[PDB]
Formats: structure tokens, C-alpha cells, sequence
């Protein structure tokens, strides 16, 4: 199919330059992007999706759009306007051991020693046949230099990226899924080979 | 009311100082000779060394000194080299092509020469100050330099922080501007030999004069048009640096808080924030903020016997306050 | 003989200092926190604060002090922040990507952060020094900073100047290196409370130790191979900076004077000049220059009662001299 | 003519990148350039050139090669290695009033106010039929900012560029002449419209 296929390409096209929406976005572009993702989640090919977790939701998922924005005072506290480049965001969902990993990678644009990541181990469970109840277990900033940079603001950072709560899985394709957590956030993720992490 | 009318009272002091500083900085180094002529725009008629010279002369007359000492003049040069060196270094840090229309040393000669020139002036000031041999003045001025460091830290820390208060802002204004003036005027009083009461009233004269000055430059970065400024109007705001007009506006306007929190994410959002400042009447409460600062400064000077030294000091205050009509 | 073997005697002092300086610089600013961890390579085992600590402890023991005072430790941190801030600023000035293999702050974080970091450390040192409240120590250290400025001026002034003498060169070596060590060791003695004779012998210990160090680094920029150095061998020469091996070579080789006067116009001319240095036996007279410097330093220490402190001070000298065979 | 014509072009080609030879040059290229110059001056089309001054030597002459080099300590004293860019060198020879002007123009990076010049007015005579006798009258650095930069080293600068002495004229063509002053210096000048000065 190409209807939701070319709509998917359209969403991919509207996202370019917005940096996954993580440092804010003009409101008309946000309305546009939510229009496209609600068009997609209306056209869900995988209904009833929490019993199809392993062949649809299992795998390594790279973030391509989310409503999570880091702006203002916390962008400044984290050093994220001029020093640290918020890199990729992954959400490997492994259904065997019933896990949910959030890997948020970081950089410093010259420092080979700062190129670390924030890891967030979570464990989910299926409450509703379209929802999953996620709970946080472990959290980690590595290496110790990045942890040195973020440690005084560790809880703010984790809380930005904490997958706890629930995740209602609206759209599920083989290379793209769309989620909506309890905080009214949209998470548009795509497939990434687990070597990307 | 004008600048020259104020500075003519110590025009001669100011000229000797400008000559010494051009001679010293730019020490028979070709590039530094040019940069010193560029930095010390002939005449030496700049506010900070002139305040040093006016408090120097007012308090000296009050004390019975027939001339200004060597300490008073080394102090005006310390103050001027510190101020200039800090502005050069501040333009390299946070890359700036212009400073009040004039082009920066960093732009004309490059970062390497600007850093060398600022370092050289800071070294010269360190040494002049050590050789004043007044531990209290050395401490005041070392506090000014340390407060430059504190101000850089706190400025980077409070970017886009809509919960900054007016005491926080006034401390950033102190760190930036008021500290060096307050220090220079208390030190001028100290070297004149007048009492600790007159030296504290001159610290408070310089502190509130420098706070009024900073508040009024904070206002003019809103009022003045984008051509009167080398910058767009409201460039302290675009950049995350919330000054007292914005702080007064965010006390009652919530929409402005959503605008600054997005870091002006919406398009046209800086201009919307500008008009919310002009509508909030935060500019008028900043105008009165500046007037109250200046009036504490004018009341600071009442310890000084009548003269044209302290009349020019009161007109320092008045010129500042009428720079915002 | 080794570096750690020397620095163990004050390893604990050095660790406390490194921790304080990492905490202070990088003052909960993300980029500055990283730059401070980068700058103060964990452990604090660097020669200059260790000399401060060894003269501090030797002279303190001689004086009856049971511990090092707050002045001694603020002084080791002053010395270390000054040295570090000057190296950062020197790498921005005269753009340098590396410094002894390690990469510079200017390269990793950029000029803006390097200038901010160096400025911050200089501000912190200014303030620490003012608050030592010792006018003689404030003067010694202000002379060190002023001599950094003098050294920049004189270094630019003497580029490719084949008529530079060995007293001129040794003054450039002082300005660059020896002044801060001499100042730190006289100040360490001063705060220990020992006599003006022992404080002058520690000024002379520090100035001849720092002159030997500079002479031996001047030699190793010829000796060490182009890869053992982050840069080609004889890079002080390529650039116009005539060190004591070249100055000793130009006293009898005329061809080298024609080579340096052309500013190495001919191709392969730097290598021809290098071999004329290695042939002139200017390296050996520079080697003996360094040994004589170090022996005045070792004779400088004879005022100190026998201890592990002055034995490590004598091994400071010996390690330096055996770094060049 | 093409022998000395394309030899002239060859000299123009061997000079590119040598900056008129004013900051030194590898000795083999200097031997090459003097070879081409002696080839040209052996092919002088204007014998007895001092009686043909108004129609051959008259005009504005820009310097394209000379043996005058500013290297070492003098380059450093003048600020000529990193700050001031030694610009063009002109030698207008106006034969009516028996004048000889040396205009050495100077520059600095981004500094519109430093762009000045050293002017050196001289008066020549005709001693020999191929050789003029030059004498210095006036000297000027303008504007006052460049003079501020050079003033402590004014005599060194003038002495570098002082046309005094005598100038033996060889190979005077209509768009290129070659000089050989008393100090064994070679001056290869070309025609420049007097507005370039
Ligand atoms: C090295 C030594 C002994 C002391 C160094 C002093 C030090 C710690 C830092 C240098 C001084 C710096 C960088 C800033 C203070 C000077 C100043 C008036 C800055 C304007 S703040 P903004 O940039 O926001 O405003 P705009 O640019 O518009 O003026
Ligand atoms: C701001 C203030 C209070 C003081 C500032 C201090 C000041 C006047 C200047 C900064 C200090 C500078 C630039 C140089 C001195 C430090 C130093 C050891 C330079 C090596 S000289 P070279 O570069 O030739 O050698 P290489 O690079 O190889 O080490
Ligand atoms: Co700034
Ligand atoms: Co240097």
C-alpha cells in the first residue's frame, strides 16, 4: 500500500530540520505533524497490537519525532544549547524478558570522551490490548565524564526521558510505530539495527 | 546634560590618562600600537575614569589635598584598563562584531590580538594595583575581577530562566557594571584620605550610579530602534538574557512567559514578546527602577561639600536618567 | 629520577589541590565542568604546585610550623591556576592545537571557552591573592603576571633577531618560566615565616630551577625526534624564537646566521640550521648552561636543614638535568 | 618580436608566488630570475635610454620584482610578518621637473584606517647616457596612524626603499624597464596607470 505509505513519506519529509522536535518547533508545523500522525494512527495496519509484540514491536527503535522538548531553563541547565548535542534516542523493546530500554546518546562536538549516553532500563506489562504499563528499574549515564557533567541535574534529565507510566501503542508498522504515553506525549519511532545503539 | 559638558571638569586628567594608556598598551609593538590607538579613542573622555577623577578631586578637596596623588592616577588607569580589557575579552567570548556601533578589537585585529591585548591590560592593571600597596583597594579591585567571573557564570546559568527575580537581575547588573564603578569610587575616596563614612557613601554613589546606568542600558535595548543600535531592538531578550523590563513584564503577563519558555519557538515571537513588554508597562517600572537607583546615588553625594566636582557627579546621575527621556 | 617518585612526598597536598581546583573552576557550568576535569588531570601531580608544597613543608618544618597554613595552600592554588590560565591563553594566542602531546583547551572546546576558562582562573587567582593579604606576596605574583606581558612583548620583538644575547635569552626564559617558580618558592618560604635570607635563597632556588627547566626544554626541542615531540624537532627555530642552543651556535657559525636571517628562505634550510646547531656544539654548551643553573639551585637549598623535602627539591634539579642525559 | 617577448612572459611566469621577491626566495629561483633578467637586459631595445626619458621612462611604474628583501629582524620591527601587508611599490618618473617618486603602499587586515603609504620624492639628473643620479628630497608616511606605527623605525623603512644613489637603466621597454642601482639591486618595474598609485 502507498496511501499511508506516501503519508509516511510525507511525515518523514515534514520532519526534516525540526531535529525530531526536541528543541521546539513553530506551532503551525506542530499542528501539521500531528495532523499527519493522526492520519497515520487512523490508518493503523496492526490493530489489537499487544498480542503481536514480538513480530511488530520487538526490536530497536530510533526516535524520529516526539513532543518531548528541552527548552528554556532546563536546556540551559543540561548544557544543551551550546555544549552537548543531544544525540539519538533509542527505545529497544525486547518482549522475551519483558523489557523497555531508553538509550539517549550524547556528544560534545569535539570531545571523544564526552560521547556517552543515558540508559534507562524499564519493564513493561500488558494491561489493555493496546496499552502497556511501563515501570522504571535502572538508569545510567556513561561514561563517568558525562555523568560528571549531568549528575547535579540527573533527576531532571531522567524525568525528561523516563518511559514510566503507560504507553498506548497507536500505530505499528514494520518500520515505524507511533505511541502516546500517559503524559499526552507523541512518540514516533522507526526501526534501527541494534548496532546503531 | 551632554557628555562633554560633564567631562570637561576633568578633561585634563582624562587626557593625561589616555596618553599614558596609549603609551603603555601598545608597547612599541606595531599591532599593539595600532590597537592601543584604536582602543583609547583620543581624548580619554570616558565615564569610568572620569568618575574616578571626580570623586578623587571632590574628596581630595574635602580632605585638604592640593593635588591628586599618584595613587589616584594609577587608580584611574587601573579602572580604565580593567574596563577595557573586560570588554575586549567579552567580545571574544560570545563572538561580537560590534560594541555600540564601533567595531571591536576582536573583529579588526582578530581573536589572537584581542586576547593578547586584553591579557596585557589585565596584567598591567594587576601590577599597578599591587603597587598601590593599599590592601583594601587591592581587595576591592580583586573583588571586581572575581565578580566579572561570577557574572559570566551567573549569566550563563540564568539564560531563559523566567523565574529570575529582580534581586537576581540587579546582582547580574552589579557583577557586570556596578561593581567596578562602586569600587573605583570607594577607592578614589580611600586614596583621598576621607573617612570611612565618605568612602562608604562613595561606594554607594558608584554602586547606585552603575546600577542606574545598567538599568537604563537595559531599557534602551528595548526602546532604541534597530539602527540606533548596532543590534535589533530587544537583543538581550532574543538571547535569553532577561533584563528588568522583561522581568517586570513577566510578573503579570503569562503569555510572555510561554513565549520566553519556548525560547521564542514561534515565528514572530520575539516581536510578540517585545510588544508584551511595551504593553505590560514593564518599561515604565524599569524607568522608575533606574530613577530610584539614581536618587540613592544623588543622596549618596550629600556628604560632599558643595563644588563643581559633586555637581558634575549629580549631573552624571541626571544625564543617565535623561538618556531615557 | 622519576616523576611520581618525586611527587609522592606531597601527593596528598597535590590531590587536595587538584580537587579544589576542579571544584572551583568549572563552577557548576557544564562546559566548564568538563574543561576543568580536562585541565586538572586527576591527581594534581604537577611540578609547580609541588614545588610550592615542598618549599612550603621544608621551610615550615625549619620554622616550627606543625602544619601548612591556609596561605600555603591558597598559594599553591594561585600558582597552579596562574600557570594553567597562562598556558590556555598562550595556546589561543599563537594558535596551537597541542601542548606536549595532549590537546589544548582551545582545540577541544574552542577559543571562546578557552578564553573564558583562562579568564576565570586568572580572576580566581587575583582574588585568592588579594585575600592572602600579604603585600609582598601580592607584589611577587603581580610581577609574575606583568612578566608574562613583558615576555610576550619581548618574544615578538626578538623574532629572528640573530643579535640576541644569552642574557637577553635568559631573561625571556625567566619571563616565560622561571619567574613564576621563583615567585612561588619565595612566597612559600615567606608564608612559612622563615628569614629573608631563606626566602631569598628560595627565590634563587626557584629561579635557577626554572631557568634550568627552560634551558632543558629548549634543548629537547632539538634533541627529541619529530614524533617524540608533537611537533618537528627544532620548531622554536623555524618560528624565529632563537633559544640557547642556537644562540651558542651563532657565536661561531656564520652560515647559520645567514640561514636564520633569510628566515630560512632556502629550502631544506631549517634542517641545515639544525645540523649547524648540532655541529657547533651549541647543544653541549646549552647542556652545561642548564647544569650550571641547576647547581646554583642545589646550592640554593643548602640553607635548609636535611629532610625529605629538600632531598626531593634537589631531585627536582637532578631529574631535570637527567632528562637530557 | 617574440624571443624577448615570450622571455618577458617567462619572467612574468617565474615570478608568480614570490611576492616580487620582497620576503626572500629560494636561491635557485633567484638564479633563474636573474638569468631571465640578464637575458632581457642583453636584449635592450632602447639603447642610450637617458635621452629618451619622456617617451620611454616617463610614466608610472609598478614594481614586479626586486632584490630588495625585508627579512629577519627588520621584517619584525616593521610589523611586516603578521600585521602589515607591504602593498604595491610605485616609481613614477616624471621627466619634466626631473622627479622620481617612490610610493610604497601599505595595508592591514580589516583596518581601513591603516591603509596608507610611504612616499619618497627624489630628484634625478643624467650623468651617463644609460645612468641617472638620484637624490632624495621629501619623505612621508600617511595617514598619521601608519606613521604612528612606523615612526620609531622610519629611517630603517626609508633606507630600505630609498631611491637615492644612481639608477643605471637597462632594458627599458614600453611596458617594462629594468634598473640596477648603485647597491647592486635589480629593479624590474612595469607600467601602471597613475590612478593605481
Ligand atoms: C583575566 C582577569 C584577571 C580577569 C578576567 C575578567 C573575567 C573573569 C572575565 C572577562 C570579563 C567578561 C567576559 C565580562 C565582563 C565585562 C562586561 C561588561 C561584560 C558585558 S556582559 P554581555 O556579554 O552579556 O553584554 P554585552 O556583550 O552586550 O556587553
Ligand atoms: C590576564 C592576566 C591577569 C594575565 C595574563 C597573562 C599575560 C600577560 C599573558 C598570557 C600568558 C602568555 C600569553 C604567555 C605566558 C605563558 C607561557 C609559559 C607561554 C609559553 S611562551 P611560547 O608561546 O613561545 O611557547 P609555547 O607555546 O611552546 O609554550
Ligand atoms: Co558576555
Ligand atoms: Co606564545
Amino acid at each position: 500500500e502507498a496511501a499511508l505509505g506516501d503519508a509516511k513519506d510525507a511525515l518523514y519529509a515534514a520532519l526534516e530540520g525540526m531535529n525530531r522536535g526536541i528543541f521546539g518547533m513553530t506551532s503551525e508545523k506542530r499542528s501539521e505533524i500531528h495532523a499527519l500522525v493522526e492520519l497515520l494512527e487512523s490508518k493503523n495496519p496492526t490493530p489489537e497490537p499487544t498480542d503481536k509484540l514480538q513480530d511488530k514491536v520487538d526490536g530497536c527503535w530510533r526516535l524520529v519525532y516526539s513532543t518531548i522538548s528541552i527548552l528554556g531553563k532546563k536546556r540551559t541547565k543540561l548544557g544543551l544549547r551550546d555544549f552537548i548535542s543531544l544525540g539519538d534516542f533509542f527505545q529497544m523493546i525486547d518482549v522475551k524478558e519483558e523489557k523497555a530500554v531508553n538509550v539517549i546518546k550524547f556528544s560534545a562536538r569535539a570531545l571523544k570522551i564526552l560521547s556517552g549516553q543515558l540508559t534507562i532500563e524499564a519493564s513493561y506489562k500488558i494491561t489493555t490490548k493496546t496499552k502497556v504499563d511501563i515501570t522504571l528499574d535502572s538508569s545510567t549515564i556513561t561514561p563517568d565524564q558525562l555523568m560528571n557533567i549531568f549528575q547535579k541535574n540527573y533527576d531532571m534529565l531522567l524525568a525528561i526521558f523516563n518511559p514510566e507510566g503507560w504507553l498506548e501503542i497507536t500505530y505499528v508498522d514494520e518500520s515505524l510505530r507511533i505511541g502516546r504515553d500517559d503524559k499526552a506525549n507523541i512518540f514516533v519511532l522507526e526501526r534501527a539495527d541494534p548496532s546503531e545503539v | 546634560m551632554s557628555v562633554s559638558s560633564l567631562l570637561e571638569v576633568v578633561a585634563d586628567d582624562l587626557l593625561k590618562l589616555n596618553n599614558n594608556l596609549k603609551s603603555l598598551v601598545g608597547a612599541e609593538n606595531p599591532v599593539l600600537v595600532s590597537a592601543a590607538e584604536q582602543i583609547f579613542g583620543a581624548g580619554g573622555k570616558r565615564l569610568r575614569p572620569a568618575l574616578v577623577f571626580l570623586v578623587s578631586r571632590a574628596t581630595a578637596e574635602l580632605a585638604g589635598l592640593l593635588e591628586l596623588t599618584t595613587e589616584h592616577q594609577r587608580l584611574a588607569e587601573i579602572i580604565e584598563m580593567i574596563h577595557t580589557a573586560s570588554l575586549i575579552h567579552d567580545d571574544v567570548i560570545d563572538d561580537s562584531g560590534m560594541r555600540r556601533g564601533k567595531e571591536t578589537i576582536h573583529q579588526l585585529y582578530g581573536t589572537r590580538v584581542a586576547v593578547l591585548a586584553g591579557d596585557f591590560m589585565f596584567a598591567q592593571s594587576s601590577w599597578f594595583l599591587a603597587n598601590l600597596e593599599n590592601i583594601e583597594v587591592i581587595k576591592l579591585i580583586s573583588q571586581v575581577i572575581k565578580d566579572f567571573a561570577s557574572g559570566e557564570i551567573k549569566q550563563a546559568s540564568t539564560l531563559f530562566d523566567c523565574d529570575i527575580t529582580l534581586d537576581d537581575y540587579l546582582l547580574k547588573s552589579y557583577y557586570k557594571t556596578a561593581s567596578l564603578i562602586a569600587a573605583s569610587t570607594r577607592s578614589a575616596a580611600i586614596f583621598s584620605g576621607v573617612s570611612t563614612a565618605i568612602c562608604e557613601q562613595m561606594y554607594e554613589y558608584g554602586r547606585n550610579l552603575g546600577l542606574s546606568f545598567q538599568v537604563v542600558d537595559d531599557i534602551l535595548d528595548f526602546t532604541q530602534s534597530a539602527e540606533q543600535l548596532g543590534k535589533p531592538a530587544g537583543s538581550d531578550l532574543a538571547k535569553g538574557n532577561l533584563t528588568a523590563p522583561v522581568i517586570f513584564a513577566l510578573q503579570d503577563e503569562p503569555q510572555l512567559r510561554e513565549i520566553i519558555d519556548s525560547e521564542f519557538s514561534e515565528t514572530n515571537s520575539l516581536a510578540t514578546a517585545i510588544e508584551l513588554v511595551h504593553r505590560s508597562g514593564g518599561i515604565k517600572r524599569a524607568h522608575e527602577l533606574a530613577r530610584e537607583k539614581g536618587e540613592i546615588a544623588i543622596q549618596s553625594l550629600q556628604c560632599l561639600p558643595r563644588s563643581e566636582f559633586r555637581s558634575t557627579l549629580e549631573n552624571m546621575v541626571k544625564y543617565n536618567l535623561e538618556r531615557i527621556d
